[PDB]
């Protein structure tokens, strides 16, 4: 169950984060 | 301005983020009081005391079934007020009571009062005709009928709706099965206004989207519009020929449409209200003499109207006994109807 | 041209009194077809043996019915999903019976409806509108499809279409909700939305609009005669009408963009509506409303009753009376 | 005032709200009002 | 074998996730592209041997 | 009219400093007004071992108006 | 950030995609990343449905789409439907994942990386949608690829195990498919075929050699047409009839899976060959008819005569006749008198239900299958409460045939709506009005008036 | 259930099958960062 | 039964065949702008 979290966490994150990294870095978003 | 009525006037008048007003006064406690209460009873009081019901999320309920449920059928029709005489002061017990049922019914009622004034005075500042404040009299004339009148005709409050959404559902089937409130020609009416009403609201906004004049460059056209231009944004004229070559009529004036859009929902919401105040008093619109004398010596005629009522008699005998506690009801179960094998 | 340029410069026409079209020519005969055989068998077909139990149940008005009690009865149960034309029938007496002349109102009035739709794209096209009028009717169309088509195909049977009257349609809600909780459904919820909201947002637009009528009428005359039609100018300000309204909210939540106002009025009982047709329509393959039937219980595993509990107590009572006579096994299972 | 962009505050109140709004379906299905 | 499996398993579910990251990042970024499209490259063939790899070693530890 | 937009306060570094410990604190105590049990005795729910005695076989009913505090009491008295 | 704002491109943010009409590079990315949303769907729900999985539950007790389909096509199973090996799902469930990080990668590329615009860098993958040639070639590709799927559907029946076979003689089974039905007059046939009742069009098919035959007959034909459209351009009467555009092909397609939505729920909800009740439970009459067969049995084991036993309408009480005489069950399954089902069929003789082998024949499975299709009816609650909708709570169960149909029809029908939506879109487009009326040529204002 | 030595990966496995309603909200993220323009 | 049969098969093949022939005469240009 904390596994499961920790997995919905990590690849909840993975989406926003992409767009942060290329906000950050003036991107091509 | 003057004196402090003048000063106070004015800084109740203030254009802010939320008008206030003197209706505000009025307004504002009384409505934060009525969702507060709802809110509050929803999710930590019960109503175990006075219908055997679990009503909170603390009790495990959901949103669909939790409600503030009204005061058990002992207490009447009390105010059941805090410093009442039936919780004397004491807010466990008021709670345990149905003390918050009568808290949200008359909070909110005078809440109502409060937001129509609110439209008179806003109407008045903002120098337009009243029609809106107008149309709201039907929501008051339901609220006023349903949570007020009928259980004031009944034997208590715990016969109004209880605010939940099952609470509400089960206040439907009850209506149907002991008042047959379905065949009653005022809540028909009712059904005809809250139906024609939606119909003209989505016939209406559809045509006014489909009749637009390219006032715009762009594909989506929502930006082709300045609330202060003159121009009609879409074409009557062409909307008036689409609907009588479609239809075989059309409206042909602005302003009788829009009346018409405040008419039918406001007058069928005012005829629902007629029929309520009618079951306050248990004067339904329940049988055709007719046919119930036909049915009585003919046992080969059988109509809907028949087969409706056999459904209501299923009704009344299955839930009374929990959904009327307080009468003690046992009925053996040779005793209830049923069909076949069901 | 030709004889069949003029006839399709003649259906197609823009100048006819009503439009007909090329949906208009499946919706003309099938309409008159369905229109025609409700109103001689509303008045005059003898009863109909609705459940296949040989328990004809009258519907017309001289067979004892009046205008609330009165129906069109859906087709025998023993008929289930067969196609029962005139012409499957030993004669008209069976027919009637068997209640053949509901599936003869509800194909050609379904048919008819849909060509409707059509018709409504067609005529925008003709027209040079923008063409959605038609998805707004769909939403009604759809709901009309859930209840004499869908719902049937699902139950297996014609005889659980709802009946064409008015205490018909009120049998058809009852043993709904005994059999489906529709009222627990989340798209029966969304269909009420849609309706109230529907009802409550053409009292406000209404009373917007009207509120804000500019003054060109005499104190005696009707300001109806301050509008027009086909005038350029628009009849009332919509600047204070926003005034008023972002008042009394606030600001944002009031339109001032005449035409998001207007889609959001299309959008808003269409949609609902859509859902509400959805309901009946996935109902129709036995999924349904939420059950929380003895869903609270105590330490000890007593059931503590809510207003589920309550609901079922009434969802039981239509249960076990409806169809007296029609079942013969413990489960109702169609 | 311009510091956090909107719509990081967006999608951080937006994650908050199916959190929330997750454990309420979770508890559905656990504990008081579960039919267990 | 089996420590060996779930090594191979987890790195290429560690690679995914770099990937999923980092291939969006970099195609969408304005300088760094040279080292970046070395990399895509060099990722995707660790990625798809990786594939292999667990796929063949499945049969040892299944 | 005149307020600072929404916009420009939740965007703002101190608006989340103020918030980042009010929002949190307020849900904690929400949190603990149930799990200490406060919320049963402040609103008299029955927790799940206090609906029914072990042998009643009845609901507690209120079925007096003037007294029916004292019968809530008494009615408590025997769990 | 070349036409990626409402002022560039005339297209607010939620039509957005409408953005990507002339953007072939663009698009393409879009439905490349797209299959692969779907491919990954499959293989993730797979293994999702695999991990959750008790080999000895029917499957239809344990809220499984994916693994049926797989166990239908004669992965996994053996007599009766009973699982024998989990490992084909395990590769099935395996491969659409890994394959959908391909497609992500592709998707990814050319939606982000790749040119905008394929018509410059190449003139075999670049289009026009005004370009009739083009696009019945693209379209022939597709016909060519769909061709080629169903012959791997009929590969593996004839050549790789075989299929599911409800109907096997004995026992449900997986069975080798080795004269398939060839004959168009079966197979188109059945397109002729009435919808309603005792009929079912297509949805009626009820043997694996019919199924095997309509996908040989499906594949060539599909070969044939796309080899037809690469070498052909549209004729005249094509020409003159439809619009020629991006969101038009959009609605075209829009109605063609409404109507197949349509169909997809009708067969789940009535089918069993292709469907085996085994996996995806009993249709609706098939629970409706184990009802009466379950009381039928009972009864008759404590002494009653079935045959002459009148109900209280004075029709049978267990056996009745159809309205063309035919003795199948009473009570309200009536309506359910065409439902057919291999624990039932050997009951049926020529006439319909046979009393002499009602009498004597009824085997125990059939009464064991019948009680079990009885208690698992297509019915349940929205939170899988199954049962009837006053049913208290206890038994986690709804029909997968449920959600199938449900889920399709809902899909069918907003699928209808959107070709609606783009037909009529696509139509006012054409002829350019759809962003509304040229106030100095209101078309109705050089009409005669009606009247 | 997965074959054993998958066991360990059971709960990430539990998890994948919600990934593409969140390509969905994604996009919604994305518009807010070019403030759907 | 059977004429009645025959007389509405006839009746609905002639108006099913009005509609098709009907959108197929060039319809798209039936419109009052691009034709
Ligand atoms: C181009 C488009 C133009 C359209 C023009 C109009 C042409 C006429 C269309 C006919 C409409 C169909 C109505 C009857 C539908 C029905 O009873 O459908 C049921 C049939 C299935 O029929 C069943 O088929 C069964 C087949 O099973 C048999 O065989 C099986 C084999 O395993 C099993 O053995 C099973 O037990 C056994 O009984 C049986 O025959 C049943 O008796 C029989 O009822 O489905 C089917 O034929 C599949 C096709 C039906 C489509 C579904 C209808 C949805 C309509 C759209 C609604 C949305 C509109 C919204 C508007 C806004
Ligand atoms: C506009 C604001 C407003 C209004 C109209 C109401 C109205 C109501 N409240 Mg609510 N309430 C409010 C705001 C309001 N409340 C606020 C801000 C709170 C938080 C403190 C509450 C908390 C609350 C509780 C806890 C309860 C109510 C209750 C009630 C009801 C009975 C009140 C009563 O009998 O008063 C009697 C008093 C008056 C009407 C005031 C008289 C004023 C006149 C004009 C002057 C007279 C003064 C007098 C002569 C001088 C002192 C007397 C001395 C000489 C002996 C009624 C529906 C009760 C209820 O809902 O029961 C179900 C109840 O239990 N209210
Ligand atoms: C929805 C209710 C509603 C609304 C929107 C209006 C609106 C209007 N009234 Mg009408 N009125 C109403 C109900 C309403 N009234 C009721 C029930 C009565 C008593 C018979 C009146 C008596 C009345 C008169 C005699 C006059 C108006 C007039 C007016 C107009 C000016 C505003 C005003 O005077 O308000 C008055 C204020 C209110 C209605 C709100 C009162 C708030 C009370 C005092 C709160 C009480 C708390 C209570 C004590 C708690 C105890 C509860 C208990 C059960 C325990 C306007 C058209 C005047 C007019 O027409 O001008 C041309 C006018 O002359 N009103
Ligand atoms: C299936 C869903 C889907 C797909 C495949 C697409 C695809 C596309 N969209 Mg549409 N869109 C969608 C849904 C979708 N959209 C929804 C639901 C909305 C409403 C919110 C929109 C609103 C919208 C607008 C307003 C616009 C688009 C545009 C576009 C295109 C350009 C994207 C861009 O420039 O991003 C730049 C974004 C980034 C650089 C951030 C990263 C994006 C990547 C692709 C994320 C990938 C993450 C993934 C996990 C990686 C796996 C890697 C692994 C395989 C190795 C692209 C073809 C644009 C357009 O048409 O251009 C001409 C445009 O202006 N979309
Ligand atoms: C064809 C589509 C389809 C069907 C028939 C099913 C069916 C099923 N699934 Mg699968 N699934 C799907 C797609 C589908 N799912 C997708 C897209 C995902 C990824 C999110 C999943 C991930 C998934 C998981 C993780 C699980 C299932 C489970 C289940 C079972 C129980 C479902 C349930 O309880 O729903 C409850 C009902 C809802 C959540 C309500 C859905 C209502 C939608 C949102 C209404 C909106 C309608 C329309 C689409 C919107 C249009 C808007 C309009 C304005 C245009 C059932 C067998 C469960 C199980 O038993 O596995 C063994 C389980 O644990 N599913
Ligand atoms: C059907 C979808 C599709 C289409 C029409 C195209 C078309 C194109 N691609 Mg894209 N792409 C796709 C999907 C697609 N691609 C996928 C899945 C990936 C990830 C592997 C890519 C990754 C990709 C890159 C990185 C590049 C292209 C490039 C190209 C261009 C040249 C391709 C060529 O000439 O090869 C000719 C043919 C071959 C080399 C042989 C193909 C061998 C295939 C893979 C085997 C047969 C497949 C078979 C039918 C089964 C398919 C699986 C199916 C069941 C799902 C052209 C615009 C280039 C570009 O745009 O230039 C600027 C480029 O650099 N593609
Ligand atoms: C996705 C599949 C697909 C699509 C989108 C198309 C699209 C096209 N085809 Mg191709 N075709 C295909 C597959 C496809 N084809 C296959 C597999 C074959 C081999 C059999 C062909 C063989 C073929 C020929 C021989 C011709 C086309 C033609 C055309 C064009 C016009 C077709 C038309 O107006 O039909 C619409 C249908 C009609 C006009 C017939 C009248 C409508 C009847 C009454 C409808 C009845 C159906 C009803 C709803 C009931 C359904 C069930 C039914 C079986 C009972 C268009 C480019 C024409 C052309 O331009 O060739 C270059 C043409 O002459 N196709
Ligand atoms: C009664 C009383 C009182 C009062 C109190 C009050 C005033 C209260 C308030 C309270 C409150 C004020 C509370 C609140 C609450 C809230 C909540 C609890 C919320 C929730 C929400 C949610 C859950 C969300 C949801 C959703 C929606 C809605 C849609 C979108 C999506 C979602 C799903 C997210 C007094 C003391 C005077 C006196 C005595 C009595
Ligand atoms: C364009 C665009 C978009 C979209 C995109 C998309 C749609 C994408 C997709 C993507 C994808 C589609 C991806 C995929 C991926 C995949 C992966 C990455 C996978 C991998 C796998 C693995 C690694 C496996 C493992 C395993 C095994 C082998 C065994 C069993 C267990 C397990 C599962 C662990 C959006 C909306 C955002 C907007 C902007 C633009
Ligand atoms: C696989 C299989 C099979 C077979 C199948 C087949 C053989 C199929 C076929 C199918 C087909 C063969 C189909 C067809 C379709 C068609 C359609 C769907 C059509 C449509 C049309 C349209 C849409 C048109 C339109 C129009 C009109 C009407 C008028 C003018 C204008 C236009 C051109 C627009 C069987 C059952 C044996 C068994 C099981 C499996
Ligand atoms: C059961 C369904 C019947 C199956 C038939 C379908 C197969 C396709 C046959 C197409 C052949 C007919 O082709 C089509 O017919 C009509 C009548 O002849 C033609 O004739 C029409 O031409 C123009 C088109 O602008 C019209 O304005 C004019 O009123 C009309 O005479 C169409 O321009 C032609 O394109
Ligand atoms: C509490 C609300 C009742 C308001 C109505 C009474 C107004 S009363 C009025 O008030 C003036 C100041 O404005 C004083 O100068 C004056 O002496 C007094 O008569
Ligand atoms: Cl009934
Ligand atoms: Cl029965
Ligand atoms: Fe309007
Ligand atoms: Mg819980
Ligand atoms: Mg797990």
């Amino acid at each position: 169950v904390i596994a499961q979290l920790t997995m919905i966490a990590m690849i909840g994150i993975a989406g926003p984060m992409i767009i942060f990294l290329l906000a950050v870095r003036r991107g091509n978003l | 301005e003057r004196g402090w009525f003048d000063i106070l006037d004015d800084w109740l008048k203030r254009d802010r983020f939320v008008f206030v007003g003197w209706s505000g006064i009025l307004l504002f406690p009384c409505a934060y009081l009525a969702l507060g209460g709802w809110l509050t009873g929803t999710t930590f009081v019960t109503s175990w005391y006075t219908h055997g019901l679990a009503s909170s999320y603390l009790e495990g309920c959901n949103f669909l079934t939790v409600a503030v449920s009204t005061p058990a059928n002992s207490m009447g029709h009390s105010l059941l007020l805090l410093w009442g005489p039936e919780a004397q002061g004491d807010f466990t017990r008021w709670c345990q009571l149905g003390g918050l049922w009568t808290f949200i019914a008359l909070h909110g009622a005078f809440g109502l009062i409060g937001f129509m004034l609110r439209q008179f005075e806003i109407a008045r500042l903002v120098g337009v005709r009243p029609y809106n404040a107008i149309a709201f009299s039907a929501p008051i004339a339901v609220f006023v009928s349903v949570f007020l009148i009928y259980p004031l005709g009944q034997s208590s409050w715990f016969f109004a709706p209880s605010f939940g959404v099952a609470a509400i559902f089960r206040f439907l089937l009850f209506f149907q099965g002991f008042h047959n409130w379905t065949l009653n020609p005022f809540h028909m009416m009712g059904v005809a206004g809250v139906l024609g009403g939606a119909l003209l609201c989505a016939i209406h906004g559809a045509t006014v989207e489909n009749t637009l004049f390219q006032d715009g460059e762009g594909a989506s056209t929502f930006r082709a519009f300045n609330p202060t231009q003159a121009e009609e944004t879409y074409s009557m004229v062409t909307a008036n020929r689409f609907w009588s070559q479609i239809f075989g009529i059309a409206f042909s004036n602005k302003r009788w449409l829009h009346f018409f859009m405040l008419f039918v929902p406001v007058t069928g919401l005012w005829m629902s209200a007629i029929g309520v105040v009618g079951l306050a008093l248990n004067l339904r619109s329940y049988d055709f003499i007719s046919q119930e004398i036909r049915a009585a010596e003919d046992p080969e005629f059988e109509t809907f109207y028949t087969k409706n009522l056999l459904l209501n008699e299923g009704i009344r005998a299955w839930m009374a006994p929990q959904d009327q506690p307080h009468e003690n009801f046992v009925f053996p179960e040779e005793v209830l109807p049923r069909g076949n094998a069901l | 041209a030709n004889l069949w340029e003029r006839f399709c410069n003649w259906v197609t026409s823009t100048d006819n009194r009503l439009y007909v079209g090329w949906f208009g020519v499946i919706m003309i005969p099938t309409l008159l077809a369905a229109t025609i055989c409700f109103v001689i068998a509303f008045i005059a077909a003898p009863p109909v043996d609705i459940d296949g139990i040989r328990e004809p149940v009258s519907g017309s008005l001289l067979y004892g019915n009046n205008i609330i009690t009165g129906a069109v009865v859906p087709s025998s149960n023993a008929i289930g999903l067969h196609f029962y034309p005139i012409w499957e029938a030993a004669s008209l007496d069976e027919w009637l019976y068997n209640g053949g002349p509901y599936q003869l109102i509800i194909f050609h009035f379904l048919l008819g409806a849909s060509c409707y739709m059509g018709r409504q794209w067609e005529l925008s096209y003709r027209l040079g509108m923008r063409p959605w009028i038609c998805v707004a009717y769909s939403a009604p169309l759809a709901s009309a499809f859930a209840v004499f088509l869908i719902y049937p195909i699902g139950q297996g049977s014609f005889s659980d279409g709802m009946p064409l009257g008015i205490s018909g349609t009120f049998n058809f809600m009852i043993v709904f909700q005994a059999e489906h909780n529709i009222l627990m459904h989340p798209f029966h919820q969304l269909g009420v939305a849609g309706v109230f909201g529907g009802a409550l947002f053409c009292a406000m637009h209404g009373s917007l609009v009207t509120s804000s009528l500019i003054r060109e009428t005499t104190e005696t005359e009707s300001a109806n005669y301050g509008y027009k039609f086909g005038q350029e100018e628009e009849t009332y300000n919509i600047v204070a009408a926003h005034g008023y309204f972002g008042r009394l909210i606030f600001q944002y939540a009031s339109f001032n963009n005449s035409r998001s106002l207007h889609f959001f009025l299309a959008a808003w009982p269409v949609v609902g509506v859509w859902f509400t047709a959805l309901g009946i329509s996935t109902m129709a393959f036995n999924l349904n409303g939420f059950n929380f039937n003895h869903s609270v219980i105590d330490a000890k595993g007593n059931v503590i009753n809510t207003w589920a509990d309550i609901i079922n107590r009434a969802n039981l009572g239509m249960e076990v009376m409806h169809e007296r006579n029609a079942h013969n096994f413990p489960l109702d299972l169609a | 005032g311009g510091r956090i962009p909107l719509w990081i505050v967006a999608t951080v109140a937006g994650m908050g709200v199916i959190v929330i709004v997750g454990l309420f379906f979770y508890g559905a299905y656990a504990g008081l009002g579960s039919s267990l | 074998m089996t420590i060996l499996f779930q090594l191979a398993l987890a790195a290429l579910v560690i690679l995914s996730f770099v990937m999923v990251i980092g291939v969006p990042v970099a195609y969408a970024s304005p300088q760094d592209w040279d080292r970046s499209k070395q990399l895509i490259f060099l990722g995707s063939g660790l990625w798809i041997a990786l594939v292999l790899v667990v796929g063949v070693l499945n049969f040892f530890v299944v | 009219t005149g307020e600072r937009p929404f916009s420009d306060i939740i965007t703002s570094v101190r608006y989340w400093v103020i918030h980042s410990i009010t929002i949190p604190a307020l849900f904690i105590a929400g949190w603990l007004f149930v799990s200490t049990g406060l919320a049963y005795d402040v609103f008299g729910t029955p927790r799940p071992d206090s609906y029914y005695a072990q042998e009643q076989r009845s609901i507690p009913l209120v079925t007096d108006r003037f007294e029916a505090k004292q019968q809530v009491e008494t009615f408590l008295e025997q769990l | 950030a070349t036409n990626r704002d409402q002022e560039s491109s005339g297209f607010a943010w939620w039509a957005g995609n409408a953005r990507l009409i002339n953007l072939s590079g663009k698009l393409l990315g879009a439905h490349v990343a797209h299959a692969g949303l779907i491919v990954f769907w499959a293989g993730a729900m797979t293994l999702f449905e695999l991990a959750h999985f008790i080999p000895e539950k029917p499957m239809y007790e344990q809220g499984l789409i994916l693994i049926p389909h797989i166990a239908t096509l004669g992965w996994g199973v053996g007599p009766g439907g009973e699982v024998v090996d989990t490992f084909p799902f395990f590769v099935v469930g395996v491969v659409h994942l890994i394959s959908s990080a391909v497609l992500g990668f592709g998707g990814v590329y050319h939606a982000i990386r790749g040119p905008e615009t394929l018509e410059e860098y190449s003139s075999f993958f670049g289009y026009d949608w005004k370009d009739k040639n083009k696009m019945t070639t693209i379209l022939g590709f597709h016909l060519i690829v769909l061709g080629i799927g169903a012959l791997l559907l009929v590969a593996k029946a004839m050549f790789f195990g075989g299929l599911y076979d409800t109907w096997a003689p004995g026992g449900g089974d997986v069975r080798v498919i080795t004269n398939p039905t060839l004959d168009p007059r079966v197979i188109f046939g059945y397109l002729l075929k009435s919808p309603f009742g005792g009929e079912g069009w297509i949805v009626s098919v009820n043997n694996l050699e019919d199924v095997v035959g309509g996908h040989i007959w499906i594949g060539l034909i599909c070969i044939a047409g796309g080899i037809w459209h690469i070498l052909t351009t549209p004729f005249g009467w094509a020409r003159r009839a439809f619009i020629w555009s991006g969101e038009a092909y959009l609605s075209y397609s829009l109605g063609a899976l409404s109507m197949m939505g349509f169909i997809a729920t009708c067969f789940v909800w009535f089918n069993n060959t292709v469907y085996p009740s085994e996996f995806y439970g009993p249709t609706g009459p098939e629970a409706s008819q184990a009802q009466a067969m379950t009381f039928l049995i009972r009864d008759q084991k404590l002494g009653a005569n079935v045959g002459s036993a009148q109900g209280p309408t004075g029709l049978g009480k267990y056996l009745m006749r159809s309205p063309t005489g035919e003795i199948i069950f009473g009570g309200e399954t009536m309506r359910f008198w065409d439902f057919r089902g291999p624990w039932l069929e050997p009951l049926r003789g020529p006439n319909g239900l046979d009393l002499n082998k009602i009498k004597n024949d009824i085997q125990p499975w059939q009464e064991r299958r019948a009680a079990e299709y009885m208690t698992h009816a297509p019915l349940g609650s929205l939170n899988s409460v199954g049962g009837v909708a006053t049913e208290i709570n206890s038994v986690n169960f709804v029909s997968p045939r449920s959600w199938l149909a449900t889920s399709h029809f809902v899909l069918a029908f907003f699928f209808l709506v959107g070709h609606l939506w783009h037909a009529g879109r696509a139509r006012a487009a054409a002829a350019g009005f759809e962003k509304g009326i040229d106030r100095e040529s209101e078309p109705v204002l050089s009409m005669p008036s009606l009247d | 259930k997965l074959p054993e030595a998958y066991a360990i990966f059971d709960p990430l496995v539990d998890v994948l099958p919600v990934i593409p309603v969140l390509f969905l909200a994604l996009a919604f993220v994305w518009q807010a960062a070019v403030g759907f323009r | 039964m059977e004429t009645l049969k025959i007389t509405v098969y006839i009746v609905v093949t002639f108006f099913v065949l009005l509609f098709v022939f009907g959108f197929l005469s060039g319809d798209p240009a039936r419109n009052p702008k691009r034709k």
